[PDB]
RNA sequence: GAGACACGGUCCAGACUCCUACGGGAGGCAGCAGUGGGGAAUAUUGCACAAUGGGCGCAAGCCUGAUGCAGCCAUGCCGCG
RNA sequence: UACCCGCAGAAGAAGCACCGGCUAACUCCGUGCCAGCAGCCGCGGUAAUACGGAGGGUGCAAGCGUUAAUCGGAAUUACUG
């Protein structure tokens, strides 16, 4: 469940800090985004010496979010918060080069195999 | 056939520049005469003094241009007391030659030109809230537009949005010539003197 | 004057500048060879005079002077400056080092060489 | 333990660099050499503990890379060419 | 190993700066307010000891010019003064 004007946290160390949705992609009138599926973004407030700076659009992959995912056996993990990593809006990899948190193994595909590497702890 | 835009510049000296400017004006020509190619003169706005000219543009019509021309572009000096005062001792006077720059002028397509109908903006009266005579002439590639709704007949709205958009168009096209002369007059002062490509010695004027 | 006066408040000391404050404590500070060009001196000398234009790793900009018969600098370029004032060049501070990360000596002098750098011509 | 709240001792947190089955672990040259970088600019991954004496022990022994010192350099200075 | 004793040969080692005045030391040939510029005063625009080469002198030398840089000369923060 995300949506445009969501706010979101970052998980990566790329130098923003939050982000807001603006686009919801793969679709006509699409309304929501779960883990797994790429988004829109703009930076709203980041540190002083990063890679990105503030006010930039730019391309966002979901992490993790507060509604959860569903499992074969009807099982569901939910969390805290929506967590974002960034990727690059031509190429779609990683920008930064270490995440924080947990992930999931929706991620588990040949474009993410990166983030579930460097990704500390995997539920 | 290339065409070349050249101008020749006292720089910021004196009547023995000008007259320098004059004569090497003329050795040029003729010069390109013997060449064999033909020009036209654009501007010869004169001195101060008798047989002394300020600066000249030339229009250069012809073939192999750019190799008669890397021997006249820089510095011509000529070595020589003044005429205008009999004791001065300074005896180089620098001139300057330099290319210029021309642009793409092209008569106005009417292809070019979108319209759009529209509600005349008023107050208003009921009919106006009806009539789409507001004729909007919109230029694509520049994006300028122009509305005409002075008249009640929408064949005349069109006509006087066309004839708008020509006069608008014709102060973008003029406000670009006065730009590059803003370019052509950086010359005058960005006369080097030193370094001179050519020397001329004396009255008899000998090339070096 | 009087040594109660001296006493309250003593003998002030004068301070004095560098005039060559670019150095920075050190003699070269790095640059780079941004512009080159001929300027001419003012009353009451007149020639052509070869200087160039240089970056400070600090965020400010010089300007050197090249000595010397002819020189083979162009733009895109790092050299040193070693010190020395030309006035009558209003604004130039600094001597170029006649092969100094960028530059060569002069060519075919004689005599004089440690000055401008040429090499021993050796029979 | 006498001793600071601690270089090569301990615990915690932090950034950085590594090994992993992913559960978890390891490290600190401002010691002597050395590498990359920065600079306008400064030496060789040398040896004997034979000596010093810190040190630790009754001592041998050894840290010893401080010391004795090397190899190198026009660096300051001195005396030599 | 410092050092002490034999071999051969001037060999295997003489160069660098400034130069009108301050300051020890200026003639010529090329060029012509061009090429060339310092510490200051200032040279070069047809006669240059101030530019280049030749040359010459002078003085130094494992170093000269430039700063980072100091003190002095500066009685120019002066108690001595
Ligand atoms: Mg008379
Ligand atoms: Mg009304
Ligand atoms: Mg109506
Ligand atoms: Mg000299
Ligand atoms: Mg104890
Ligand atoms: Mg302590
Ligand atoms: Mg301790
Ligand atoms: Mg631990
Ligand atoms: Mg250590
Ligand atoms: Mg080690
Ligand atoms: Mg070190
Ligand atoms: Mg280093
Ligand atoms: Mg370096
Ligand atoms: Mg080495
Ligand atoms: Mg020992
Ligand atoms: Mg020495
Ligand atoms: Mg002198
Ligand atoms: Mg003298
Ligand atoms: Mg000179
Ligand atoms: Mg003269
Ligand atoms: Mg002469
Ligand atoms: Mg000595
Ligand atoms: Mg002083
Ligand atoms: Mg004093």
């Amino acid at each position: 469940m995300i949506q445009e004007q969501t706010m979101l946290n970052v998980a990566d160390n790329s130098g923003a800090r939050r982000v807001m949705c603006i686009k919801v992609l793969g679709g006509s009138h699409r309304r929501y985004a779960g883990v797994g599926d790429i988004i829109k973004i703009t930076i709203k407030e980041a540190i002083p010496r990063g890679k990105v700076k503030k006010g930039d659009v730019l391309k966002a992959v979901v992490v993790r979010t507060k509604k959860g995912v569903r499992r074969p056996d009807g099982s569901v993990i939910r969390f805290d918060g929506n967590a974002c990593v960034l990727l690059n809006n031509n190429s779609e990899q990683p920008i930064g080069t270490r995440i924080f948190g947990p992930v999931t193994r929706e991620l588990r595909s040949e474009k993410f195999m990166k983030i579930i590497s460097l990704a500390p702890e995997v539920l | 056939m290339e065409e070349k835009i050249i101008q020749i510049t006292a720089g910021r000296g004196p009547l023995e520049c000008q007259w320098v400017v004059a004569k090497v004006l003329k050795t040029f020509l003729q010069e390109a005469t013997q060449a064999g190619i033909s020009y036209t003169i654009l501007s010869r706005e004169e001195g101060d003094a008798n047989l002394t000219v300020k600066s000249v543009t030339l229009q250069l019509k012809g073939k192999e241009l750019a190799s008669f021309l890397k021997t006249w572009l820089g510095t011509v000096c000529w070595v020589g007391k003044s005429t205008f005062r009999k004791f001065h001792q300074r005896s180089n006077w620098y001139i300057g030659v330099f290319e210029l720059d021309q642009l793409q002028r092209q008569l106005f397509s009417e292809r070019d030109v979108q319209f759009q109908t529209t509600r005349s903006q008023g107050n208003g009266g009921q009919n106006v809230n009806k009539v789409n005579s507001a004729v909007r002439a919109t230029h694509l590639p520049t994006g300028i537009s122009v509305l005409a709704q002075d008249s009640r007949s929408q064949l005349d709205n069109k006509k006087l949005a066309l004839a708008r958009l020509k006069e608008k168009l014709a102060e973008m096209e003029l406000q670009q010539l006065a730009e590059q002369a803003q370019n052509h007059w950086n010359n005058h002062t960005q006369v080097q003197r030193g370094n001179p490509v050519r020397t001329f010695k004396g009255t008899d004027f000998k090339s070096t | 004057a009087t040594v109660n006066q001296l006493v309250r408040k003593p003998r002030a000391r004068k301070v004095a500048k560098s005039n060559v404050p670019a150095l920075e404590a050190c003699p070269q500070k790095r640059g780079v060879c941004t512009r080159v060009y001929t300027t001419t001196p003012k009353k009451p000398n007149s020639a052509l005079r070869k200087v160039c234009r240089v970056r400070l790793t600090n965020g400010f900009e010089v300007t050197s002077y090249i000595g010397g018969e002819g020189h083979n600098l162009q733009e895109h370029s790092v050299i040193l400056i070693r010190g020395g004032r030309v006035k009558d060049l209003p604004g130039v501070r600094y001597h170029t080092v006649r092969g100094a990360l960028d530059c060569s000596g002069v060519k075919d002098r004689k005599q004089a060489r440690s000055k401008y750098g040429v090499k021993r011509p050796k029979a």
